[PDB]
């Protein structure tokens, strides 16, 4: 938890695993003095709430702990912080609420809201340190662009300093894709955008590449790579689609690629690098 | 059925005033119709038996075939006396509750009639008992309170903050944002120009960006048209409009491929204008001067005589180095330089030493402290063409830029066109992009009056609130056609209410709505009350008297009253002749319980409230609406949070349960 | 007899905010020292034991002698966690109940000293309850509530009508206005000013005539000023300046034979400028053009060689009228014509059918329709030295105007002096010819607080009334300390309460009043609440925290609740408080009538009603304050005065004694 | 009662003679619109209130007609108008009212108001031959400031379209008598006024007269001559001060006086001739 980015891109995550289609992402400043989380994932007790962040309240409650594992993720943040949890559960209930130290109630709908100032409040250099204003910004940016390629039923609504930024919506299912597609990504890559559809037994690879021929130097900044959901930057993909980019046409140029691939438990053999290279350059022509 | 009927009508430079009357039953209405075939339709239609006019009436072409007239003199409808006179038969200090205050060309004809009709009967009438307007823009309207307590285009200090407008209000041009704000004041009830709207509107939401920003290229061409057509246009303003047309072939490309008849019928209105286009380019440059006065502003290229007087003054700086140079040289003081001065015209300036070392030729213009000025005749010649030029040049620069307003507004009318039709489409875009932007949705019009709000929300204090808003629907019918509200403060009562407004102004200007589905029948007057007492009394009657089957009408705390039971005693009437005589779709926010009998007293009215769950130190507004009604005071609770000292608090409740104690 | 004090402290560029606090009582103040001695003094006055500071502020000088010191990190002097923190330690969702809500410069010092207080102590302080700004200008206090609510210098509507100006505001000249305007937003509470204004104010009376159409020759000599300093300064600017310095001898012979010393003092900072005056006499014509730009300004006599320039192109019509006379009788062609054009210069035109019959000198320039246009060399030439003459004239004259602003400004200071002195005057005057005109009276200060008046008279409502106000008279004290007020809706409550602001302001800037006589002792701060939940209640607060014993409490309908007692409650606190504790000089409007048992329950207070006259079916309000209490409710009757149909009426006297069969 | 100058003036007039020390008088358009008279001259009772305008009511009341010589020219304006008449007695009493169709109390101090709108509700012309109006006030103007010189003792406010026109101050009993001159002839007079002290017997002559020397264009309109109170229309005394203007210097321009005389009566008697002209001539030398 040492960037703003960090902390966003956690409790983003948490409510994602929470089951959601909808999140609120508010920041003012970097992510310095404001950060606003709210989601509609399921909710949170009214017991559940304080002992959650307050650390010898858990020792006499009967491992309620166990729902919530951002639980864990807010006990961190909580100790040196002006931290605001508030929920009311899809389980008929009202609202429930913590501060800073009072718990009561509030109002909310199904699901769950995080106010925040500051995170550090009294380490001096922590503070000091974290860095600039519109950098910190450009990053959160980035966390929720990488995001948002990896779940399309998601509808995230991203604001700075109270003003709409970014507004990604959740597309259909069995919808339209294309929508989302250069929201994210800009105009330039949608009109350049080559589906793919590639099948071997287990293995499926879906997505879309854009054209060599017409790849341009705005166009190269694009390079997402994702395995059943999960993004890893390992070097062995490198290959697979620097191979395919090299092949159809030999200017080896930075390529624009959003690449989805769906496998069974085998963390990283080879097998998976060929998939990858017969399915792009068969697309390409 | 056809009756013994009265009428009288004066008319000032302006237009017409016009006022009615039965002696069988006694009814009395007002109006102004401003234009000839709207004056003539309604003698028509009133078609009294007999007809008041002043000696000196001048459209007397109205008049002179109709039958029974009555020639009458001046000073009967003189205003002063005419509101004197019937305020007193009304009993009234002022004709505030009848809804045509400031309406007094109509009302020398209703204070003539009446005159007349003192002495046509000489009795008293007590069947004359009221009046009332009708409207001339009847796509039906909305009074001056709802106007100023509403805050669609201006807020309770006066600025523009959480107004409709601040968040509809992303109109890239200024003629955007003023015809959105007009249509805000006067909501289009044709329902075939709405349903136009819709299908422009949603046609728009995938081209919301790629048409954005060549619309903020125009600026305010209206604008612009003006200082045309006055004659006092600017180089910079005809600048921007030619930004304006280069951004022509682009639009008419984009909104081709879009699928609305209606974006194709303004895509025509748009228009082209190569030809406009073209003289512009050619005749100025890029971006000259501010006005037009020193010139700089035709560019060459143009006119081969402009540039023939700027070749003179072209031969400018040469022709004086060579002179210097020579000078310095052929006299030997090197002190010696040619400059220029506004007041003496050009000069031979040596300093002080070698000032009288210099040649006969050079004549004194000008002897200084430090140095000694010349003139010689070589450069009082060149002086000349310089100065001269430059003038002939600046004057042909005058000649050609008046000339273009006498070659651009031949096509006057057709350019005000593409002006305006710009200007909408600004507004239809930006519309487009706000249910883009804030998820509105598309509603439908059915038979006779009703709304249904599926999940409705109040679309400005939703955008400025720290939490999303609690979304809530509504049902109103002929059937249920009165909802008694009570509930605590901050219970959002009157949100609740004032956001039920909003749902209608933005549906009926064909845009989409904050709610996930709207359906609505006929709705024609919106009338309101805003709290604060002669002024709270005065204007409730106006709503009464004015307000039909189809209204809407909209109430929070009447009765601040006096005492205990004028308030409420004032109340329970009000409601119970919306419901059993007027029978209008009303909303009535109350904090006087006993009212909330009144579903049981009437038919067609059911309790509703917002409820509130009160604990401990703290309290929570649910903000939902719910059936039934209140519990108690919440007022005590509220007082800490306006920052109370307990010293009075506990005050407060040491005295309630004083109170509470006998009930 | 000594203390433990703590305190903090936070700059910008603009100047100092400062907060502090005892741990021993739990004492909180604000305030905003503008300047580098007040800062002094305030650290000087409440001597911090512990002093807080953050890392970068700039003027240390102050705090490095100075004991106790604490060095703080900036993001804890941030105004945003500030207000949060301090927001949620009293509880509530603004700061408007405290009366500091827009000093955000003094909230950052006390929003790190709450963060280091959490800190220093993190053991519980509820005796830490509030926060209080002290006030600067220990001359006046009045809340924005007061100012929009009295419409002094604005309306509702946000015209001037209906103003305390509207009257007042019969100044001659617009920085009268202004001044007149500025004293009401500032009344003055040093007592040797206000007499001496009353001393002024009144031995200008027997010359309020006389002087005034003096003043409206002036016009706005200060914003003149302006645009000298600014050196944008245009002709008709300066001439009506002329106009002003013209009047100086005539002022100095009026107000020499006055009696005030005061007036004798105001005499010398007018001044007279006779130099000042003789310069732009000799320098402009009486009334040149707008502007410099196209001359015309500077008359000849004033300089030899503006005079020069323009005998060069004075040799102008009477060398082209023999030219046209001459070749007129010697070609023997009348219809020729020696003209001027922009685009060619001159020509001579001759018609059609002559223009073949003229002589050989002739050359062609121009060809057209109906005639041919021609040209000689004794024209042409001609031409150059008109031109250029006209140019280098024009040249002089922009240069001589420019200079004068340096021969002005080192008498600039001298002069704003003069035009400060005339605005005042004519303020002065103005109110001499008020009181003159309505007839008000000159008042005495007293001691400790209390208001008497004889038969004062509400300055406004008076005027705007087609009647004499019924003037009513006051007498309130330190015994007599609170009024509740009850009675009939325009009965006069709101109107009897206003009227007692108007007559100390008025008295607080040296005028006389409306009233008979009227004696006043000290009154610092004057609050108001005016009529309309969330909106009524929190200013409330505020005017309970900070008024003082000595101040002016002004209460109407408070208490428009949600339910029967929680208005009632709320009430009795608030009076009772005023009454108990705070010993205020209070006026309270009410229409909760158990309040009136209040005479009974508290020392101090005594019961007052406006009275009214009900005769069968019509009623009367006397307009007259008598001693006691309301009769009843006064809204049914009211009621009909908006336009009630009798179809409700009488559902609500059918109601009514329903009800009022209980009780 | 034919213009609006003459119901001003009896009206005016009506006042003065219960006693009046302050008279507010107020006109909107030429009189045609509004005129409205407030005195502090003694009041009306409610009894006598009714009847002087109502006419059969007077039949079986008891000769109380006989307060109110006012009642004999309000009785004439009222059958034919719009009239309101408001009073409160300085004897024990509330103030009362009547309206164009109703008494009742309103409220009022010591004195008495009257109310009107224009006249004539049926006839024609009538109406037609009330003037141009602007000289309607000009005429006005003049009737208050003729009664003004006859009344130092009572303080007259005109006001014309609700805005103050005209301000005399009444002066204190044995006062600075130059300060109501000035406002009433203007400054020009004032500055060459002359006063006047002539005494022979019964006969007694106070007053000014502008110095012939220094008498301009300006000054020579001011000529009115007033016999305890009282101004006729005779032209005898026309010549006893052009016989003065022309006795000090030949010159016989138009004069500017303004003079009170207090006998025992000579109505038209030679007697009073040549004491005026004695009177004056030693005053300008
Ligand atoms: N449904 C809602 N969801 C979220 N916020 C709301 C809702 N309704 C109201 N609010 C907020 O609550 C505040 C006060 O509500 P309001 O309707 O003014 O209360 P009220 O019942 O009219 N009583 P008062 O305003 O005190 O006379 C407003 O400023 C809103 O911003
Ligand atoms: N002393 C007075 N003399 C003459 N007119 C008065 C006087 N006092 C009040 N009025 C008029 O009476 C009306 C009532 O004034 P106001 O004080 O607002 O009444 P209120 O008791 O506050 N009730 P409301 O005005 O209905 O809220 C106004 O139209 C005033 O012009």
């Amino acid at each position: 938890v040492e960037r703003p980015a960090s902390v966003v891109k956690e409790l983003v995550e948490n409510s994602l695993d929470a089951g959601a289609t909808r999140i609120d992402i508010d920041i003012e400043r970097g992510g310095a003095k404001l950060i606003r989380i709210r989601d509609n994932g399921s909710g949170i007790k009214k017991d559940e709430l304080a002992l959650a962040l307050a650390i010898a309240s858990l020792d006499d409650l009967e491992a309620i702990i166990s729902l919530g594992f951002r639980g864990e993720a807010l006990a961190s943040i909580s100790s040196v912080s002006r931290l605001t949890l508030t929920s009311r559960t899809a389980e008929q209930q009202e609202a429930w609420q913590a501060y800073a130290v009072t718990v009561k109630p509030a109002a909310h709908p199904v699901g769950t809201t995080l106010e925040v100032l500051d995170l550090f409040y009294n380490t001096p250099a922590r503070r000091k340190f974290l860095r600039t204003e519109k950098t910190e910004f450009n990053h959160i940016d980035e966390i929720i662009r990488r995001i948002a390629l990896a779940r399309f039923d998601v509808t995230i609504n991203l604001s700075h300093n109270g003003k709409i930024v970014r507004q990604y919506r959740a597309v259909p299912e069995g919808g339209q894709k294309e929508r989302r597609l250069g929201a994210i990504l800009g105009t330039a890559f949608l009109e350049q955008a080559l589906a793919i559809e590639w099948q071997h037994g287990d293995l499926t690879l879906r997505g879309w590449v854009a054209d060599p021929n017409h790849t341009t130097p705005a166009l190269a900044e694009i390079q997402y790579f994702y395995v059943n959901g999960r993004m890893m930057r390992d070097r062995l993909i490198n290959h697979a689609i620097r191979q395919a980019y090299e092949d159809k046409l030999g200017a080896d140029q930075q390529p624009a690629f959003v690449l989805y691939l769906e496998i069974d438990p085998h963390q990283v053999s080879r097998l998976v690098h060929d998939f990858i290279y017969q399915g792009v350059l068969s697309v390409l022509q | 059925r056809q009756d013994n009927l009265l009428a009288a009508i004066w008319q000032d430079s302006k237009g017409f005033g016009y006022a009615t009357l039965d002696i069988s039953s006694g009814r009395f209405r007002l109006s102004e119709p401003a234009d000839r075939e709207t004056m003539a339709a309604e003698l028509q239609r009133t078609n009294p038996a007999e007809l008041l006019y002043a000696e000196d009436f001048a459209e007397m072409s109205l008049i002179e075939g109709r039958r029974g007239l009555r020639r009458r003199p001046l000073w009967e409808f003189e205003i002063d006396t005419a509101r004197q006179q019937l305020n007193l038969q009304f009993g009234t200090r002022d004709l505030v509750g009848f809804g045509v205050e400031n309406a007094p060309r109509g009302l020398s004809a209703a204070g003539a009639l009446l005159q007349y009709a003192k002495c046509t009967q000489r009795t008293t009438l007590p069947h004359i008992r009221s009046i009332t307007m009708e409207r001339e823009q009847d796509s039906i309207i909305m009074d001056a309170a709802t106007r100023r307590n509403l805050e669609i285009t201006q807020n309770l200090a006066g600025g523009a903050e959480n107004t409709l407008a601040s968040v509809l209000d992303s109109t890239v041009t200024p003629m955007g944002s003023r015809m959105l704000k007009r249509w805000l004041h006067m909501p289009v009830r044709d329902t075939r120009v709405l349903l136009e709207r819709q299908q422009t509107i949603g046609a728009l939401q995938d081209f919301t960006a790629g048409l954005q920003p060549v619309l903020r290229q125009v600026g305010d061409l209206e604008r612009i048209l003006a200082r045309l057509a006055l004659r006092t246009a600017r180089p910079r303003d005809l600048a921007r409009m030619r930004h304006a047309f280069q951004q022509l072939p682009e639009l008419r490309a984009q909104l081709e491929t879009v699928d609305s008849a209606p974006v194709q019928a303004l895509r025509e209105k748009m228009g082209e204008f190569a030809e406009l286009r073209d003289l512009l380019e050619r005749a100025i440059i890029d971006t000259p001067p501010v006005l037009v006065r020193d010139g700089g502003v035709i560019a060459s290229g143009y006119n081969e005589e402009l540039d023939e007087w700027r070749a003179l003054a072209d031969g400018a700086t040469d022709y004086l180095e060579r002179l210097e140079v020579r000078e310095r040289e052929r006299t030997g003081l090197d002190t010696l330089k040619v400059g220029f001065n506004a007041v003496h015209g050009y000069y031979i300036q040596i300093s002080r030493g070698q000032s009288h070392l210099a040649p006969i030729n050079y004549m004194r213009r000008q002897t200084l402290k430090n140095a000694e000025r010349y003139i010689i005749p070589e450069l009082k010649e060149y002086e000349d063409k310089v100065l001269t030029s430059k003038g002939k040049a600046l004057a042909l620069e005058k000649q050609l830029y008046e000339e273009l307003f006498d070659l651009l507004l031949p096509h006057l009318e057709a350019l005000q066109q593409s002006a305006s039709a710009l200007a909408e489409l600004d507004v239809l875009v930006n519309l487009a992009e706000r249910a883009y932007t804030l998820n509105y949705t598309s509603p439908t019009f059915i038979d006779k009056p009703g709304i249904r709000i599926t999940e409705g929300r109040h679309p400005v204090v939703e955008q400025v609130l720290n939490e999303p808003f609690i979304a809530n629907p509504l049902n109103l019918s002929p059937q249920r056609r009165m909802l008694i509200i009570t509930g605590p403060n901050m219970g959002g009562k009157s949100t609740y209410m004032r956001q039920t407004a909003l749902i209608a102004l933005m549906a009926y200007i064909g845009s989409y709505v904050p709610a996930q589905k709207v359906e609505i029948g006929p709705i024609d007057r919106i009338f309101t009350r805003v709290g604060a007492f002669m002024v709270e009394m005065t204007e409730t009657a106006n709503i009464l008297h004015n307000a039909t089957e189809y209204s809407l009408v909209l109430m929070d705390e009447i009765g601040r009253g006096t005492s205990t039971y004028d308030g409420l005693s004032l109340a329970w009437a009000v409601a119970e002749n919306l419901a059993n005589k007027i029978k209008a779709l009303t909303l009535f926010a109350t904090h006087y319980f006993e009212l909330t009998q009144l579903p049981e007293k009437m038919e067609g009215v059911a309790n509703v409230h917002l409820d509130a769950l009160e604990h401990g130190d703290t309290i929570a507004f649910m903000h939902s609406v719910q059936d039934g009604a209140a519990s108690k005071s919440y007022g005590l609770a509220v007082a800490a949070l306006a920052g109370v000292p307990k010293e009075v608090i506990k005050r407060a409740r040491q005295k309630l349960r004083e109170l509470e104690s006998i009930s």
